[PDB]
RNA sequence: GUAAUACUCACUUUAUUUAAUGUAUUAAAGUAUAACUGCGUUAAAGUGUAGCAUAAGACUAUACAGUAAGAGUGAGACCUAUCAGCUAGUUGUUAAGGUAAUGGCUUAACAAGGCAAUGACGGGUAACGGUAUUACUUUGUAAUAUUCCGGAGAAGGAGCCUGAGAGACGGCUACUAAGUCUAAGGAUUGCAGCAGGGGCGAAACUUGACCUAUGGAUUUUAUCUGAGGCAGUUAUGGGAAGUAA
C-alpha cells in the first residue's frame, strides 16, 4: 500500500509475535509483489493458465514454472516477469 | 409439502422416533409429471438459487441416434412396448427413463440388415429412452440393434 | 340509483337522478352490455349507452369477472379490482360485488357512444382542455412538424412548457458503445503476445 | 419441547447451491402503469368510473478464488428389572419418480431379514447441550439461568407467496381457546422487543435523556438506530478508607 502525497510506502507482513506490521521500503521494491502458485491447467482454445493464491489468472508464460514455484508479479502491466523454482 | 427427511423413520432396533423441529424449507419435492404423448407442450421451473428447470408434460417426435452409421435423425413416437418397474404405464402411453417404444422409419436411411429388414418393410423400428423426461424436457436414445434386440424381445407381451 | 355518465369526446361528466319506476327498467345487465336510452327517459331519446362500473350501498366495487349478483370474499392479489397493494407479494380477502345488476345497486357508471337528438346543458356542451403531452421526441416531432430538431426552441417560437426525454436515452446509448471501444482492442494485445509466444515455442 | 437425529472432537463431500467481493473470458424501432386534472361512495376500515390520459423502467452467458449454508461416517454423555424379548416400510435386491444434491426419501415386484443381560423395548425428569469461571483435592469430584459459541419457539396446530437465503410471525390463509369497535349492513388484535400495569408468590428497579464512544443498513465525514452508551431506584457482593493524635 502507498500513499500518492509524501511517497511512502508499505509492504504488509507478520512480525515476530504473531502481529501485524509495516515496514518501509524503496521505491525499487515498490513496483513487484510476490506470490505463488497453487495451480496449473490449459483452459478453453489450447490456452495455458497458471492460477495463484488470490485468484489472478496468467496466461502464456514460462513451461518451467511448476505447481509449487513463486512468482514475481509487475503489478503495474499485470504480466509475470520472474519466479523462483522450488528445490 | 412433500419432504424428503429423515427423522420420522424408525431406528435399526426398531424402537419409535420423535421430532423435535417443523418441517424445513430446505427439503422440499414435487409430485410426479407423467409424459403423455400427442400435441407438444413445456412449462417451466424454479429451483433454489435460479437454476430453471423444464418439465415436458405431453411429448412428441423425439430424437435418436443410429449407432452403425453414426448419424442423427428424428422421428415420431407411436406406443411403447415395454416398461421395467410398472406394467400399466403401457396402457396408459407415459415416457419415462429406459422404456422401449416404436417409432416411424420414414426419414431413417437404414443399412441392410437381417433383423431389421422385416420391420423395415412396415414404417415401425425400435428405440429406448436414455434420457430424463421429466427434468430434462426431452428424450433422446438409441436405435435396437444385434444382441441388444434379442434380449428385450423376450420381454414383450406376444 | 343515481347514475354518473361521462363523455369521452368532451372530457365532462356529470351525476344526474333517476325516478323509480325507470329503476327496475336495468335489472339484470351484465357490465359490459349496451343498451338504449330510450327505455329511460323522454330526455334521453336516440342516446346509446353502456355499462361500465358501480358501487354498493356500503362501498364496495363490482367487479367484471364474477358474474353473481351477491357478495363474494375472493383471494385478491395485485392489480385486481379492489385492492391497492402496499408490499410485494403479498395477497389478501377482500370483498367484492359481482357483475349483474340488481336492486342492491347503488351507482352506476355509464359511458356515451352515440350522442341523441337533444344537447346536455353540463356534459355536452363545454369542451374539456387536455392537460399532459407526451415526453417522447419521435411522437412530440409527429405533432407539430418541425425538421430543424429544435424542440423547445421553435416551442419557445411557437410561444406550458414540455421537457423532452431524448437526451436521457442518448446518454446510455453512448455509454453501450463505449465499451466496444475498449473491449475490442483488448482482443489485439493478447494475440501480439500470442504470435510473440510462440515464437520461442 | 428434545436422553439423542441436538452438542463437542476427528474425517468425507468426484454427491451439492450461493445476491453483495476479487481476477479473468464472451455478447450487444415497437409495447403498460403511477404520481396529476376532474366526477363520486360508506357509521367506520377502505375502495370506484373517465382524460385513444401522461413519465423514468422492462422486454448477455460462464470459469477460478473468497464468504455463507446443506448432507454423511465413527466415538462420547442422568435415575429405573415391581420394564426380558422387541420390530412389518421394519432389513435387503432390481427398477423408476422427486430434490441443488447421496439415501425406503416415496412407489411397483420379489425375498426373509434387522436388534438384544457389553441391558434391546418400555417408564420418569422439579433434563437446552458445551464453555470462560468458582470451590474441594494426593491419580480427580461438584456446581456452571449468569461471559462467549451452538440449537429450538413467537396463544395452540397446519399450509403457502415473494426471494440469492423464510415453512418468516413488529408478512399473508384456514380451524380451536379468549376477545374489542358499530349508526347493526360489517371491520379488526398477538409486549418470551424497551418502559409500565394485573394475577401468582417467601421472592426482584425509571410509563427517564441521547447518537458522545463500539457497530449494522451495497462508498456510513449530517439519515435512522429503546441494538448500544449516560444518568436515577435498591444492605447483590468485592475493594481504598473514617469516627482521633
Ligand atoms: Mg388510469
Ligand atoms: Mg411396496
Ligand atoms: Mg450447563
Ligand atoms: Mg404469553
Ligand atoms: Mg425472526
Ligand atoms: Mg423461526
Ligand atoms: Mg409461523
Ligand atoms: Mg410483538
Ligand atoms: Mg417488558
Ligand atoms: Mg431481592
Amino acid at each position: 500500500l502507498s500513499i500518492i502525497k509524501t511517497d511512502e510506502h508499505y509492504r504488509v507482513f507478520y512480525g515476530v509475535d504473531k502481529n501485524f506490521t509495516f515496514i518501509k521500503i524503496d521505491k525499487e521494491e515498490a513496483n513487484f509483489k510476490l506470490a505463488k502458485v497453487t495451480n496449473k491447467k490449459v483452459m478453453y482454445e489450447n490456452v495455458p493458465y497458471i492460477f495463484t493464491n488470490d485468484g489472478a489468472c496468467f496466461k502464456y508464460c514460462d513451461p518451467a514454472i511448476n505447481i509449487n514455484d513463486t512468482v514475481k508479479i509487475d503489478l503495474e502491466t499485470r504480466l509475470v516477469v520472474d519466479y523462483v523454482s522450488f528445490k | 409439502g412433500i419432504n424428503h427427511r429423515g427423522e420420522h423413520k424408525r431406528k435399526k432396533s426398531g424402537g419409535k422416533s420423535v421430532l423435535h423441529r417443523k418441517k424445513r424449507n430446505n427439503r422440499r419435492g414435487s409430485q410426479m409429471a407423467a409424459t403423455k404423448v400427442g400435441s407438444t407442450k413445456v412449462v417451466e421451473k424454479r429451483a433454489r438459487g435460479g437454476n430453471k428447470k423444464y418439465k415436458a408434460l405431453r411429448l412428441n417426435e423425439g430424437e435418436f441416434l443410429y449407432k452403425s452409421g453414426n448419424i442423427i435423425n428424428s422421428s415420431k413416437i407411436i406406443e411403447v412396448m415395454y416398461h421395467p418397474t410398472n406394467n400399466d404405464y403401457v396402457r396408459t402411453n407415459t415416457i419415462t427413463k429406459s422404456s422401449v417404444v416404436k417409432i416411424s422409419s420414414e426419414g431413417i436411411k437404414i443399412q441392410d440388415e437381417e433383423d431389421l429388414k422385416e420391420m423395415y418393410e412396415k414404417g415401425y423400428l425400435y428405440a429406448v429412452i436414455n434420457s430424463r423426461p421429466g427434468q430434462v424436457g426431452k428424450a433422446e436414445g438409441e436405435i435396437l440393434q444385434g444382441s441388444k434386440l434379442e434380449f428385450y424381445t423376450n420381454l414383450f407381451k406376444k | 340509483m343515481k347514475l354518473n355518465i361521462a363523455d369521452p369526446v368532451n372530457g365532462t361528466q356529470k351525476m344526474y337522478e333517476i325516478e323509480h319506476k325507470a329503476q327496475l327498467k336495468l335489472y339484470n345487465k351484465k357490465i359490459g352490455d349496451q343498451f338504449n336510452g330510450d327505455i329511460l327517459d323522454e330526455k334521453f331519446n336516440g342516446y346509446v349507452f353502456e355499462i361500465t362500473g358501480g358501487d354498493d350501498a356500503q362501498g364496495f366495487p363490482m367487479s367484471k369477472k364474477y358474474l353473481t349478483p351477491n357478495r363474494i370474499r375472493p383471494l385478491l392479489s395485485k392489480g385486481d379490482v379492489g385492492y391497492r397493494c402496499r408490499r410485494k407479494g403479498v395477497r389478501m380477502r377482500k370483498s367484492v360485488r359481482g357483475a349483474i345488476v340488481s336492486e342492491e345497486t347503488n351507482v352506476l357508471a355509464i359511458i356515451v357512444i352515440k350522442k341523441g337528438d337533444n344537447e346536455l346543458e353540463g356534459l355536452t356542451d363545454r369542451s374539456n382542455p387536455r392537460t399532459h403531452l407526451p415526453k417522447k421526441d419521435k411522437k412530440l416531432r409527429s405533432m407539430f412538424n418541425i425538421p430543424e430538431g429544435e424542440d423547445i426552441v421553435t416551442y419557445l417560437k411557437d410561444l406550458p412548457n414540455i421537457k423532452p426525454t431524448g437526451h436521457i436515452h442518448e446518454r446510455k446509448r453512448a455509454q453501450k458503445e463505449a465499451s466496444k471501444k475498449a473491449h475490442a482492442e483488448r482482443k489485439a494485445r493478447n494475440e501480439a503476445q500470442r504470435q510473440q509466444w510462440l515464437k520461442t515455442y
